[PDB]
């Protein structure tokens, strides 16, 4: 299937630099996203292969 | 080792080991900072 990669930071905070502050207090949710969305199109490659 | 200075030295706090195995890795995102704010509002003389 189409391999997406979606940037936390991008799609939630937005370009603001307060809503980046904020997002940094949650946590790695936003870095752990990323994780599992690249495995993801990192598998679609090995699938084909 | 400095985060932000090479390309090589972004990679390893992305990964958070001193050692980088071979491979594809993304550290971080790029975008470009607007170079300048314009305003453009109405034109309207009269005071409220």
């Amino acid at each position: 299937m189409t391999k997406t990669s979606v940037d936390c930071t991008m799609y939630i905070c937005g370009d603001s630099t307060e809503c980046s502050n904020l997002l940094l207090q949650y946590g790695s949710f936003c870095t752990q996203l990323n994780r599992a969305l690249t495995g993801i199109a990192v598998e679609q490659d090995k699938n084909t292969q | 080792v400095d985060c932000a200075l090479d390309p090589l030295s972004e990679t390893k706090c992305t990964l958070k080991s001193f050692t980088v195995e071979k491979g594809i890795y993304q550290t971080s995102n790029f975008r470009v900072q607007p170079t300048e704010s314009i305003v453009r509002f109405p034109n309207i003389t009269n005071l409220c």
